[PDB]
RNA sequence: AGUAGAAACAAGGCC
RNA sequence: GGCCUGCU
């Protein structure tokens, strides 16, 4: 409801409905994007020199009443100075920490869901076992392996269309799936969603990246499969080798 | 003793050894100043590598140009850049012949491509030129002004939505009898002419390079309008269509497949090489690669690919060339003076150097000013015959690798062949023959080809040694590619992005230099180590247990204090680090999920902190109040450009507004063409109608919406 | 024709229909016929849509105009005319809330009461066949179809016509009128003959006028116009042309190879000129130290406080005075710099409270040594155009100086191995796998063979001393501080240690682009009179200041000290890639742990203990008058550490250009040194490339002899 | 693992020219 | 003076 | 003296 109020109060100034009347839907892309700030040509230098700065960080303006002007000591942990082209005010780091240690709680027992595949890796490591070195030389050959552990066996535009449809089900627009590999997939991750807190754009990441499969060109000697590629730099060298075996 | 680095070669060979001799551990050469000397330096060598060709004058922006193909054929071997249309179209001949099918493959595809494209994709680019304020804006912002100008001025064809429909209007405008922009200096509108505003669309902006690694004398780089991208655009895509589908073009490829391509070349030819043949590696080099690749064979190779194809896809794809031909390169900042006497400096603009008396110039300046002249017009020099820098880099690849297919053994008719592997402005050619006088022989003819297609191989950088060893785009091959490690080393400090960013980045770093540049276990613990330092002494997150005394030392001891769990902080917030040579492939916060506590691990990673923005080399990162955004120079704010910000902040406000109302707008671009009010109501609509047929919303809720939205509209239409 | 698109429709029918034909991209000034067909299917939808409101229940009261009611509850929802996306969109939602079946196809309308859809069209063909093509478009069907044709023609599916048969005859009489406005115009006939066409869209990009007038001045020299050079490229096979241009062309042009010999390659011709001098930023072989045992690591303690307290140790101090003055300077000025430094020293040790930074007083000493006031004033070029001497800024090639003898010595000393420990690295996670054991073992042996050398004591050094000026230039940027110079150690027994070099004193450092200069004159302490190699110290401005009593293996010495006071400058970049210096040690030892695993793989079993403790097998490092020395792979480690450390310190871009032309030679050299018949087309141009960058800068100039020094010993 | 370099002299120099021992200590 | 090297910094804009 | 900027 609240969406058509703002939207009334926006359009009510003269810019606004300008911008609001002349702008089309796809040139929201461009809008977005239009900013007068360059990307960084040498960002490690910048932020070097950020930090020695007071306030080199920007938030929203929310800080302004979720955070103290100063800490216990009196160092100012946000200041009213507005940032360039945007409504976020500036903070310093001590803000961070700030919130870190005195910021409001909450219950992250979805945080595992949401980064799964993060969260099975670390799983894996756990729970595999090592085995003796080997000196011996390794024929080092190039070829092109999969790195996404649990690939769904999707495309790109296939995943992006499931994503879309789980995650998002009136903007599907016209396309309609078609493999029955696909519906199953979908209604078992939406079995599994009936309920879900956190935003949909989260949700619609996670997916991509645990659904879409990724292939990258290495040098393997050994292996190939998506589990055992994953660490790579642990069982494979120039003259060393040794025996993994993931947890699974 | 005298130590002496240098000596270890004579046991450990140069391959090996070879990440000695890169003194990457030093700042690079930057740039001190204005771009206007090297600019002009390069046109009078561009029309200096070209001077018999055949002169002309424009006859609508009115400059003079060079027209260099089938000029006569080169007499000493000094660059040349009197490129043969008839040998470049039997290279592209022999090429199709070899390749059956290629072109008409790459035509379809491209043709899909243009076809699909849309405007936004004009937007994910570096600097460009944008033509409304003559200076350099980002890729968005100068396609919003072109766009905005278009509108205005009554081009409004790409309203929907793909770039070819943009490009019409782009055609379509430099016929309109008068532009007229509205730039700001309360502001002032500014009407240009036909002419000026042709000439300000073909131009390109040149500023010098910046750190360049191997050079000693600073370079020129040039950076095109917003009225030429989408063409080189749809070539650019064309060009790595073909050279995706071409064994020997390394171009469109990452470095362990031209790594792979190359292996595969070299065993094809040595190996498969009876005993009695011999085998000769060379390891080239073109010089003035951007200075002879003259436009009017690109256009000549366009129009042989797009043989017995639609129309419009030819012409489409021509007009790049057409317009890269009448090209005029702007100067730059200009040059700067100084009174030692008088103790005080000038700064005169690049425009007035035609205008300018020559009794300020060194003796340099002074003629390079005095043969440039002429070239100049409205500021701008004619720069014709030749490139500024790259933009066509597939399709030039395209052409090296049709030159080195043109000795197959079936084209050569002889004993003697070669072929190898071609990335723009480098190649490696391996020869074969049974006698020596058959190599010899087979170099002069590749040499002598390529001089005729308009590439120079650099003879003060090119040796010739027997198969096995040899270099190629800094990747050394002894019996076997070779890791140096020095070439990745400027990789391994913070990037900078932000906290949780830089620890990602670095430990992705790390394992990818053990996979591919062969980083030892010891080594890789090393550079963890030494990650870790720099990464606490730059974010000033010390362990918290020292006595460190910083600006932020005060609340990271307050917390090292106050949690239970002392190894479960993130390096961030002084905890211990734990990663090691089997940890380098898992986020940190991920890594230490079962040592946080419950307290500390809630208001981390808390979705309602105000530091999260929504996200933006591949590193593996996750969301947590430690992906905070820096901040921006805010230098604007002096210039007369003051009225950007609130447009920018108008942007925004309306762009979250619709991310409100269009749930997908973040995640896939939104397209239609249909205005935002109208999208925003009909959206508002139909929602609550859905509601009121079935959910929560009751017929006094419907009743204020729908009064709301009529109203809504009343307003839009006035 | 326009005209009666324009005038026998609504205006808010063609504007949107406008809108359609847009976003299809069409153009109406070509395609008119589709224009009127697409505002005919508008209006035909709507005028089916409108005059419909369903209530409580399953009854409308289809008013005839202006009728509304707080109850609106419109019977139809139209889909047609608007956009594809928000079409989709509500298609999507309404088929999600309903559970539907999704219609392939857009549909027109939908009906609430039923929960289906219907499809409307306008034909010109026969209304059978467009009817059943309709119908099989339309898969598995449960949406109505309805066909309406000019000359009154209807049908349906199962002949459900749920509708108002007034409405029907309403449309009926518009499409009469329409079709009899079309035949008065004439063009009836032309949209009969024009439907088939319809439907495909084919892409008219073209060129003309300017563009093409363009195209045609961008041709080969020979062609006139676009078309006929297009009409020449797709009729041209291909008949031997390159062939026949190869023999045409002049033989002089030729590729010829020049064997490499043993005896090809000549010494580098080395610049000759005054001898250089030092350049970096501080003071590598006569750097003294005032040290003092404390206990505390890295960053622990105030630096002021620490550096008062080491400068409380030394009880020599006498009265300052110039020992080699700058020659080009006002030396009485680094006098009274460093007089005003030691007062304000001791002012701060007076004070209760160690203040973090302290900011020194703006006098003329500090003004002057500074470079304040010295940048002309900016001014437009207006009013200074007929000035004497306005002229270009002095761009010329830098002034040729020649090697001299002491940096090869300074590179000695920087790879001895100290008896102290310059870096001590914290801890990383605890070790499981038998890798991280064996790596755990190497890196301790290399961390050992690293933190000892001299080298180390460099990079802690410069990495202290650009933090440090960075990050005071980034907050002070309009006073002088007062930085000293730090580095802390732990003795061969273990005892921690803090050491004091001397004292930079920034000035006024506005820095915008990453080049800009912040001055800052560096006073440092040493032991080495400058009268020994007055040549080397051409730029500082040694005094002497106090009087030392060492002890050594005869005891009380007593050697006099001295303070090298110097001008100096440094930019953000610079000064990021000095705080960035410590890849040195990963540079140096990858290639050492390249070396030893290369080793190691031939024989089945860890090489690196023997390789550092057994002094086994050996590489060839230095050069003495009885040959080349063979060094252990500790000294490699070391040596190969210190050049990176001095790649660090002294770069430029002479070293870049030098590094990559001669690295070309270089692998030529090995080539000829494999028996693999190397082959150069100009020798003499690399020779002459490399010799360009060899101009004034001490480290290339010391390169390029070790270069010498190596062709002298290889191919012999 | 203790470095020792044959050229150590560590009984050649009389004292560190750049780190002496000046005070009683 | 000093950094630096084919041109710049050694503070700049406005009221 | 005051304001504003430290890649514009």
């Amino acid at each position: 409801m609240e969406r058509i109020k703002e939207l009334r109060d926006l359009m009510s100034q003269s810019r606004t409905r300008e911008i609001l009347t002349k702008t089309t839907v796809d040139h929201m892309a461009i809008i977005k994007k239009y900013t007068s700030g360059r990307q960084e040509k040498n960002p490690a230098l910048r932020m070097k020199w950020m930090m020695a700065m007071k306030y080199p960080i920007t938030a929203d303006k929310r800080i302004m009443e979720m955070i103290p002007e100063r800490n216990e000591q009196g160092q100012t942990l946000w200041s009213k100075t507005n940032d360039a082209g945007s409504d976020r005010v500036m903070v310093s780091p001590l803000a961070v920490t700030w919130w870190n240690r005195n910021g409001p709680t909450t219950s992250a027992v979805h945080y595992p869901k949401i980064y799964k595949t993060y969260f099975e890796k670390v799983e894996r490591l756990k729970h595999g076992t090592f085995g003796p070195v080997h000196f011996r030389n390794q024929v080092k050959i190039r070829r092109r392996v999969d790195i996404n552990p649990g690939h769904a066996d999707l495309s790109a535009k296939e995943a992006q269309d499931v994503i879309m449809e789980v995650v998002f089900p009136n903007e599907v627009g016209a396309r309609i799936l078609t493999s029955e590999s696909q519906l199953t997939i979908t209604k078992e991750k939406k079995e599994e969603l009936q309920d879900c807190k956190i935003s949909p754009l989260m949700v619609a990441y996670m997916l991509e990246r645990e659904l879409v499969r990724k292939t990258r060109f290495l040098p393997v000697a050994g292996g190939t499969s998506s589990v055992y590629i994953e660490v790579l730099h642990l069982t494979q060298g120039t003259c060393w080798e040794q025996m993994y075996t993931p947890g699974g | 003793m005298d130590v002496n680095p240098t000596l270890l070669f004579l046991k450990v060979p140069a391959q090996n050894a070879i990440s000695t001799t890169f003194p990457y551990t030093g700042d690079p050469p930057y740039s001190h100043g204005t771009g206007t000397g090297y600019t002009m330096d390069t046109v009078n060598r561009t029309h200096q590598y070209s001077e018999k060709g055949r002169w002309t004058t424009n006859t609508e922006t009115g400059a003079p140009q060079l027209n260099p193909i089938d000029g006569p054929l080169p007499e000493d071997n000094e660059p040349s850049g009197y490129a043969q249309t008839d040998c470049v179209l039997e290279a592209m001949a022999f090429l199709e012949e070899s390749h059956p099918g290629i072109f008409e493959n790459s035509c379809l595809e491209t043709m899909e491509v243009v076809q699909q494209t849309r405007v936004d994709k004009l937007t994910q680019g570096r600097q460009t030129y944008d033509w409304t304020l003559n200076r350099n804006q980002p890729a968005a912002t100068a396609l919003a002004n072109t766009i905005e100008v278009f509108r205005s001025n009554g081009l409004t064809a790409n309203e929907s939505g793909r770039l070819i429909d943009f490009l019409k209007d782009v055609m379509e405008s430099m016929d309109k009898e008068e532009m007229e922009i509205t730039t700001h200096f309360g502001k002032k509108k500014q009407r240009l002419n036909k002419r000026s505003y042709l000439i300000r669309a073909l131009t390109l902006n040149t500023m010098t390079k910046d750190a360049e690694r191997g050079k000693l004398k600073r370079r020129a780089i040039a950076t095109p309008g917003m009225q030429i991208r989408g063409f080189v655009y749809f070539v650019e895509t064309l060009a790595r269509s073909i050279c995706e589908k071409l064994e020997q073009s390394g171009l469109p490829v990452g470095g362990n497949e031209k790594k792979a391509k190359l292996a595969n070349v070299v065993r094809k030819m040595m190996t498969n090489s009876q005993d009695t043949e011999l085998s000769f590696t060379i390891t080239g080099d073109n010089t003035k690669w951007n200075e002879n690749q003259n436009p009017r064979m690109f256009l000549a190779m366009i129009t042989y690919i797009t043989r017995n194809q639609p129309e419009w896809f030819r012409n489409v794809l021509s007009i790049a060339p057409i317009m890269f031909s009448n090209k005029m390169a702007r100067l730059g900042k200009g040059y700067m003076f100084e009174s030692k006497s008088m103790k005080l400096r000038t700064q005169i603009p690049a425009e007035m150097l035609a205008s300018i008396d020559l009794k300020y110039f060194n003796d340099s300046t002074r003629k390079k000013i005095e043969k440039i002249r002429p070239l100049l017009i409205d500021g701008t020099a004619s720069l014709s015959p030749g490139m500024m820098m790259g933009m066509f880099n597939m399709l030039s690849t395209v052409l090296g690798v049709s030159i080195l297919n043109l000795g197959q053994k079936r084209y050569t008719k002889t004993t003697y062949w070669w072929d190898g592997l071609q990335s723009s402005d480098d190649f490696a050619l391996i020869v074969n023959a049974p006698n020596h006088e058959g190599i010899q022989a087979g170099v002069d003819r590749f040499y002598r080809t390529c001089k005729l297609l308009g590439i120079n191989m650099s003879k003060k950088k090119s040796y010739i040694n027997r198969t096995g060893t040899f270099e190629f785009t800094s990747f050394f091959y002894r019996y076997g590619f070779v890791a140096n490690f020095s070439m990745e080393l400027p990789s391994f400090g913070v990037s900078g992005i932000n906290e949780s960013a830089d620890m990602s980045i670095g430990v992705t770093v790390i394992k990818n230099n053990m996979i591919n540049n062969d980083l030892g276990p010891a080594t890789a613990q090393m550079a963890l180590q030494l990650f870790i330092k720099d990464y606490r002494y730059t974010y000033r997150c010390h362990r918290g247990d020292t006595q460190i005394q910083t600006r932020r030392s005060f609340e990271i001891k307050k917390l090292w204090e106050q949690t239970r769990s002392k190894a479960g902080l993130l390096v961030s917030d002084g905890g211990p680090n734990l990663y090691n040579i089997r940890n380098l492939h898992i986020p940190e916060v991920c890594l230490k999920w079962e040592l946080m506590d419950e307290d500390y691990q809630g208001r981390l990673c808390n979705p309602l902190n105000p530091f999260v923005s929504h996200k933006e080399m591949e590193y593996d990162a996750v969301a947590t109040t430690h992906s905070w955004i820096p901040k921006r120079n805010r230098s604007i704010l002096n210039t007369s450009q003051r009225g950007i910000l609130e447009d920018e902040q108008m942007y925004q406000k309306c762009c979250n507004l619709f991310e409100k109302f269009f749930p997908s707008s973040s995640y896939r671009r939104p397209v239609g063409i249909s205005s935002m009010v109208e999208a925003m109501v009909s959206r508002a609509r139909i929602d609550a109608r859905i509601d009121f047929e079935s959910g929560r919303i009751k017929k006094e809720e419907f009743a204020e919406i729908m009064k709301i939205c009529s109203t809504i509209e009343e307003l839009r239409r006035q | 024709m326009e005209d009666f698109v324009r005038q026998c429709f609504n205006p808010m029918i063609v504007e949107l229909a406008e809108k359609a034909m847009k976003e299809y991209g069409e153009d109406l000034k070509i395609e008119t016929n589709k224009f009127a067909a697409i505002c005919t299917h508008l209006e035909v939808c709507f005028m089916y849509s409108d005059f419909h409101f369903i209530n409580e229940r399953g009854e409308s009261i289809i008013v005839e105009s202006g009728d509304p009611n707080a109850l609106l509850k419109h019977r139809f929802e139209i889909i047609e005319g608007r956009d594809r996306t928000m079409a989709w969109t509500v298609v999507n939602s309404i088929c999600n809330t309903t559970g539907a079946e999704k219609p392939k196809f857009l549909p027109a309308l939908y009906d609430y009461k039923e929960n289906r859809f219907i499809e409307i069209g306008v034909t010109r063909r026969e209304v059978h066949i467009y009817y059943l093509e309709k119908a099989n478009k339309i898969k598995s069907e449960k949406t109505h179809i309805h066909i309406f044709s000019f000359t009154g023609e209807e049908m349906a599916t199962k002949a459900d016509y749920t509708l108002d048969e007034e409405s029907r005859a309403r449309i009926k009489t518009r499409l009469f009128t329409i079709r009899q406005e079309m035949a008065s115009r004439g063009l009836w006939d032309s949209f009969r003959q024009s439907e088939r066409g319809e439907e495909t869209i084919e892409e008219r990009f073209e060129i003309t006028g300017t563009m093409r007038r363009l195209a045609d001045q961008s041709l080969p020299p020979n062609f006139s116009s676009l078309e006929n050079f297009r009409a020449y490229v797709d009729g041209f096979e291909p008949n031997g042309y390159i062939e026949g241009k190869l023999s045409q062309m002049s033989k002089e042009v030729n590729a010829r190879i020049e064997p490499f010999l043993k005896t090809t390659p000549r010494p580098l011709r080395l610049p000759d000129g005054p001898p250089c001098s030092q350049r970096s930023k501080f003071l590598l072989m006569d750097a003294l130290k005032l040290s003092i045992e404390d206990p505390s690591h890295e960053g622990e303690g105030i630096p002021l406080y620490d550096a008062i307290k080491c400068m409380r140790t030394f009880f020599g101090w006498k009265e300052p005075n110039v020992v080699k003055p700058h020659e080009k300077g006002i030396n009485p000025n680094y006098l009274l710099a460093w007089k005003q430094v030691l007062a304000e020293l001791q002012d701060i040790e007076n004070e209760e409270k160690i203040p973090k930074t302290k900011n020194m007083k703006k006098t003329s000493q500090l003004k002057w040594a500074l470079g304040e006031n010295m940048a002309p004033e900016k001014v437009d070029f207006d009013d200074c155009k007929d000035v004497s001497d306005l002229k270009q800024y002095d761009s010329d090639e830098p002034e040729l100086r020649s090697l001299a003898s002491w940096i090869q010595s300074e590179f000695n000393k920087a790879c001895e191995l100290t008896d102290s420990s310059w870096i001590e690295l914290d801890e990383i996670g605890e070790d499981v796998a038998p890798i991280e054991h064996i790596a755990s073992m190497r890196r301790n042996y290399f961390t050992a063979e690293v933190s000892h050398c001299r080298a180390t004591e460099y990079i802690m050094k410069g990495v202290y001393i650009n933090t440090a000026l960075l990050n005071a230039s980034c907050a002070a940027m309009d006073d002088f501080q007062l930085i000293p110079m730090i580095s802390k150690c732990r003795t061969k027994e273990g005892r921690r240690k803090t050491n004091l070099y001397g004292f930079i004193i920034k000035g006024r450092s506005h820095l915008r682009n990453d080049t800009d200069v912040v001055n800052f004159v560096s006073m440092e302490f040493s032991l080495t009179d400058p009268r020994l190699e007055p040549h080397k110290w051409e730029k500082y401005c040694v005094l002497e200041i106090g009087d030392m009593l060492l002890r050594s293996a005869i005891g009380q010495v007593s050697r006099p000290m001295f303070l090298y006071v110097r001008t100096n400058g440094t930019s953000k970049i610079k000064m990021k890639w000095g705080m960035e210096m410590r890849r040195c040690l990963l540079q140096s030892l990858q290639q050492i742990e390249s070396m030893i695993e290369a080793e190691s793989s031939v024989k089945e079993k860890d090489m690196t203990k023997e390789f550092f403790e057994n002094k086994s097998e050996t590489w060839p490092i230095g050069e003495s008058p009885k040959g080349v020395e063979e060094g252990s792979i500790g000294k490699v480690c070391r040596t190969l550490l210190a050049k990176s450390v001095f790649n660090s310190l002294y770069a430029s871009p002479q070293l870049e250009g030098f590094s990559a032309e001669s690295r070309k030679l270089l692998l030529i050299v090995q080539a000829l040194r494999d028996n693999l018949e190397p082959g150069t087309f100009d020798l003499g141009g690399l020779y002459e490339a490399i010799e360009e960058c060899l101009i004034n800068d001490p480290w290339v100039l010391l390169n390029a002899s070790w270069f010498n020094s190596f062709l002298t010993h290889a191919l012999r | 693992y203790s470095p020792t370099s044959p050229s150590y002299s560590p009984t050649s120099p009389s004292y560190s020219p750049t780190s002496p021992s000046y005070s009683p200590t």
